[PDB]
């Protein structure tokens, strides 16, 4: 079988009332398990608590690189072509291990930017989207940054959270 | 093969400059006070050549820069004003102060919010 | 007040040596680049003697070897990779590790060219 990991940022730039500019929510196999303000290191509401996948080495890692891409994404934000940046960053494990890591940006709700980690291809979704690609095309740190996080990290802590889903029940 | 300027203990000693980065978040004057505490000021960045290292540094932090409110140019606590040729300035938010991001990069951001920082102590 | 013996232009940090160079180049070479200047990739073995590396960005090159029979890794000088002081990350049928920020070690194809860190103590 497959499993997979989703984590849906949403960084804003210029907050404007009590908004948090980090926010992330995360799936693991299609669904929830923590919310994140990646701003001020805070667990919101990490429901589905009979797996303790916290008490894992991989969740603290998590918290760590979900800081780190919140933190990169925020200085990207700053210096674009309030301004409200979803992305959704995901992998997935097949039955072989082919995971697949890629990366969504939006805008304001509409897709702009896709992201083929596997493949390293940036391919754009919107119009509008064809100078960023370039600016992120030619940021070979950013874009390297997307694909180590997501084909290799991710993998990570889904191995970790699954091989530990596991042992528990078997 | 030689030796690194006199710096305090424990602190990064490179082409006669020291640094030492903290953890513990404080808002620009808070940590302004911190490294005079010990006699040294935050991060000043006047050459990319003789602080190449900056390039290196991971996430962003408090450096000694300060915001002119009339004539809009930025100038470091010692009083000099930033040289064009350092660095590259983009707003991150509101504030009066910057924070230094790798690549020689000043984001603006709201003094008073807390962030961790960088003392510096020329040699 | 001081730190340690350390060439000219080269990062000391509790008198420890490093330098962080901006080619790319593949494992084999960072290694000789290097071994021709009477210095090591970089060896981590103290996370608080080798505090600064957790404020470094990107991947480099380091003086990891592995043996893929005991899944172990070594250092270039012989000695064995202590534990508690890396998370080696292992996606792999690479052989060589980056060095990567907050004592990470991703393990990737000997043959890609990367930035890498020389290190030299005394």
């Amino acid at each position: 079988d497959a499993h997979s990991l989703w984590y849906n940022f949403t960084i804003i730039h210029l907050p404007r009332h009590g908004q948090q500019w980090c926010e992330v929510q995360s799936q693991v196999d299609q669904k929830n398990f923590l919310s994140y303000d990646c701003g001020s290191d805070k667990v919101l509401s990490m429901g589905h608590l009979e797996e303790q996948l916290y008490a894992t080495d991989a969740w603290g890692k998590q918290l760590e690189m979900l800081r780190e891409v919140g933190q990169r994404l925020r200085l990207e934000l700053a210096d674009t072509e309030p301004l409200t940046l979803q992305v959704r960053m995901s992998c997935e494990c097949e039955a072989d291990g082919y995971i697949r890591g890629s990366w969504q940006f939006s805008f304001d709700g509409r897709k702009f930017l896709l992201f083929d980690s596997n493949n390293r291809k940036w391919t754009v979704v919107h119009a509008g989207a064809r100078r960023m690609k370039e600016k992120w095309e030619k940021d070979s740190g950013l874009t390297t940054f997307f694909k180590m996080v997501s084909m290799r990290d991710c993998k990570s802590w889904l191995r970790d959270f699954l091989m530990h889903r596991k042992k528990r029940l078997e | 093969e030689s030796y690194c300027g006199p710096c305090p203990k424990n602190w990064i000693c490179y082409k006669n400059n020291c640094y030492q980065f903290f953890d513990e978040s404080k808002n620009w004057y808070e940590s302004q006070a911190s490294c005079m505490s010990q006699n040294a000021s935050l991060l000043k960045v006047y050459s990319k050549e003789d602080q190449d290292l900056l390039k290196l540094v991971k996430s962003y932090h408090w450096m000694g820069l300060v915001h002119i409110p009339t004539n809009g140019s930025w100038q470091w606590e010692d009083g000099s004003i930033l040289s064009p040729n350092l660095l590259t300035i983009i707003e991150m938010q509101k504030g009066d102060c910057a924070l230094y991001a790798s690549s020689f990069k000043g984001y603006i951001e709201n003094c008073s919010t807390p962030n961790t920082y960088i003392c510096m102590q020329r040699t």
